[PDB]
C-alpha cells in the first residue's frame, strides 16, 4: 500500500453510457473532466504552488 | 448512512467559479481592484473559502 | 550572370486563421456572464 | 431458481432514451454458498421479498402498457413543460411615442415615461407549439422501468417471451438491425 507514482496523471474522464459526463451537470471548471495536472499554460487554474 | 436529500441540487450549479476584476489602478506603489461577487438567488458562501 | 530570385508573397493566412488559435487546452477563450463568470466557450482538444 | 429469479434490471439509453435491453442483476447477490440451513432458507426469504416490493411498485409507479420498451412514446405518456405565460413589461408604447418626436423633440436615456401617462403589457405563451414525442428522460426512466421480475423464466413459444431483454433488438423489425 505504499505507491510512488501518485503525481503522473492528467485528465481523468468518467463517463456514464458515454454521454452523461460525470461530474454532474457541468459541475467544474471543465465540464467533461478531473483536471489532475495542467503542466502548459492559459489560466491560472494552478493551485498549491 | 447519507443525508439522502437536501444536498443534491439537479439544477446545473457549480462547485467552483473564478471572477473577474472590473478595474485596475496601476499606482507606482498600489494596485486596487474591485469585484462583482454575486449569486443566484441560492448559493450562501462562507467567504472563508 | 545573373538570375533573379525566387519570388513569394507574404500574405496573412487564408480567411485569418491561426490568428485567433482555437483547440488547445490552455490559452482558450472565454464568453462568460457578468453576474457568474461562468465560461460558455471550453474548447476541446481534438475538434479543428 | 425459477421460483425466486434474481430480477432483470433495464439500462438507461442516453441518446434514444428509449430502454437499452436489460440483464439479470449481477452485481447484489450474497454469497450464500458457504451457508448452511438456517441461512439458505433466508436469503430465499430476503429475494422473496424484493420480488414482491418490485411487483408492488410496478403498480404503484409504471404506466399500463402493452409493449415494455416501446420504440416511440406517445405525446401524452411523456412529461411535459408548461411554465407560466411570460409577463412581457413593455417599456414605451409607440402610439404616442412617436408623435412626440415628429413635434421636435429628440428623446434620450431609458410613470415609466413622464410625457405618456400609458403603459400597457403583453403575455404570450411559454410552451412549446406541439408537445414533445419520442423518448422519455432520465427521470422518467427512473419512474417508469422498475427492474422487472421474471417468473417461471424463458418457459414459452418463441414470440411469446421478452424480446427486449436482448440489448440488441428493435421492437418494431423483430431483428437484430446489425451491422448492415
Amino acid at each position: 500500500g505504499t505507491f510512488y507514482l501518485n503525481h503522473t496523471f492528467k485528465k481523468v474522464s468518467i463517463m456514464f453510457d458515454s454521454s452523461v459526463s460525470w461530474p454532474g451537470n457541468d459541475r467544474l471548471l471543465t465540464p467533461n473532466e478531473f483536471e489532475i495536472k495542467r503542466t502548459v499554460d492559459g489560466e491560472g487554474y494552478n493551485v498549491a504552488q | 448512512v447519507a443525508p439522502t436529500h437536501d444536498v443534491t441540487t439537479d439544477r446545473s450549479q457549480r462547485l467552483t467559479l473564478r471572477f473577474v476584476p472590473v478595474d485596475r489602478e496601476d499606482t507606482a506603489y498600489s494596485y486596487k481592484v474591485r469585484f462583482t461577487l454575486a449569486v443566484g438567488d441560492n448559493r450562501v458562501l462562507d467567504m472563508a473559502s | 550572370q545573373a538570375a533573379p530570385n525566387r519570388p513569394n508573397y507574404i500574405g496573412f493566412r487564408d480567411n485569418f486563421i491561426g490568428l485567433m488559435y482555437y483547440n488547445s487546452t490552455g490559452n482558450m477563450g472565454v464568453l462568460a456572464g457578468q453576474a457568474s463568470q461562468l465560461n460558455a466557450v471550453v474548447d476541446l482538444q481534438d475538434r479543428n | 431458481s425459477k421460483e425466486i429469479p434474481t430480477p432483470y434490471m433495464w439500462s438507461y439509453q442516453p441518446q434514444m432514451g428509449l430502454a437499452a435491453g436489460a440483464s439479470q442483476d449481477y452485481s447484489s447477490r450474497m454469497n450464500w454458498l458457504s451457508a448452511g440451513p438456517h441461512m439458505i432458507g433466508r436469503v430465499n426469504g430476503i429475494r422473496a421479498t424484493r420480488n414482491q416490493i418490485l411487483l408492488e411498485q410496478a403498480a404503484l409507479t409504471s404506466t399500463p402498457r402493452s409493449q415494455l420498451n416501446p420504440p416511440n412514446w406517445p405525446a401524452v405518456q411523456v412529461y411535459q413543460e408548461n411554465p407560466a405565460p411570460t409577463t412581457v413589461l413593455l417599456p414605451r408604447d409607440a402610439e404616442a411615442e412617436v408623435q412626440m418626436t415628429n413635434s421636435g423633440a429628440q428623446l434620450a436615456g431609458g410613470g415609466r415615461s413622464s410625457f405618456t401617462p400609458r403603459q400597457a403589457y403583453l403575455t404570450l405563451q411559454s410552451s412549446s407549439s406541439q408537445p414533445r414525442s419520442g423518448g422519455i428522460g432520465t427521470l422518467q426512466f427512473v419512474e417508469e422501468f422498475v427492474p422487472s421480475v421474471y417468473f417461471n423464466p424463458f418457459s414459452g413459444a418463441p414470440g411469446l417471451y421478452p424480446d427486449d431483454f436482448i440489448p440488441n433488438y428493435d421492437a418494431v423489425s423483430e431483428s437484430v438491425d446489425g451491422y448492415d
